[PDB]
């Protein structure tokens, strides 16, 4: 149904800057969650920029158009 | 070496690519829309991207506490910009451990 | 140039949710310096902006075509 | 009052900017206009919310009332660059003595 708490875990490691940082376990399952979010937010505005053209396929363009507003708001 | 590490990315960004997949199948169905393969790989990338803030900003703020452990506060602190979001993930915690 | 202390405060105050909340001294001080240095930072953009278009006047499209990645660097 | 109080605001941050983008004109050998120097003090006034937000709440994240340099230097650590400059600065106020 969405992200694992093992990858999401994996992904967080990948990026701390120090070794002594842990993340506890439900801050993981939130995460998972909040990546569902972001990913499904990146999706609907794509697909929102699309049919705003009167397109069905979502192309990497929408995705180019709406993704400095989609970082800002997840700043 | 350093291989591992290249190894290790690329499956994360596998793992984020298949899941990519699935959330953007069901964003597809309600929308009735097609997502290029293309859209989701795109969509993949920025979102494995995307964890790099996530991960330096949690990091920090448990930091900023005096915490060497990630909690659900610092999660919850990740979303403060935003209300609508605040609260589905405050939500979501208060609807997690209990 | 540079922003004075009181009128940071008045600006931090404006919006600040807490009737607790406050400001030490120094951090005032480090507030107004960062204020500046967004302020320089958006003219330098814009200015760089400009003389990428081969120009030697800056109009508010330059401002308006550097401010999404800007916003994404003063998070 | 408030709504003069913001005026007020609004008009003296638009000075000081003015005085900003005079000096990185003049660095920079561009002129600016007047709309450009007034987009960028309103957007600077805008982004004082967002700030000010942050401090606040990244003050009581340490259960603090009181903003201090540490949480001015967490606002400036998405940029390797800033956070360093801002760091320096903080550095050189706590030695004040």
């Amino acid at each position: 149904g969405g992200f694992r708490k093992e990858t999401v875990e994996r992904l967080l490691r990948l990026h701390f800057r120090d070794g002594r940082t842990r993340v506890n376990g439900d801050a993981l399952l939130l995460m998972a969650e909040l990546l569902k979010v972001f990913v499904r937010e990146a999706a609907a505005r794509a697909a929102r920029q699309a049919q705003a053209e009167d397109l069905e396929k979502v192309d990497i363009e929408h995705v180019e158009k709406v993704l400095p507003q989609l970082l800002l708001d997840f700043v | 070496g350093g291989e591992q590490r290249e190894l290790l990315i690329q499956r994360l960004r596998a793992a984020v690519h298949y899941t990519t997949g699935c959330l953007c199948q069901d964003v597809a169905e309600d929308k009735g829309v097609l997502f290029s393969k293309q859209t989701v790989a795109a969509i993949s990338e920025i979102t494995f991207r995307q964890c790099e803030n996530f991960a330096r900003d949690l990091e920090m703020f448990a930091r900023h506490a005096k915490r060497s452990t990630i909690t659900s506060e610092d999660v919850k602190l990740l979303a403060r910009r935003s209300n609508s979001l605040l609260k589905y993930i405050t939500q979501k915690s208060d609807e997690l451990a209990s």
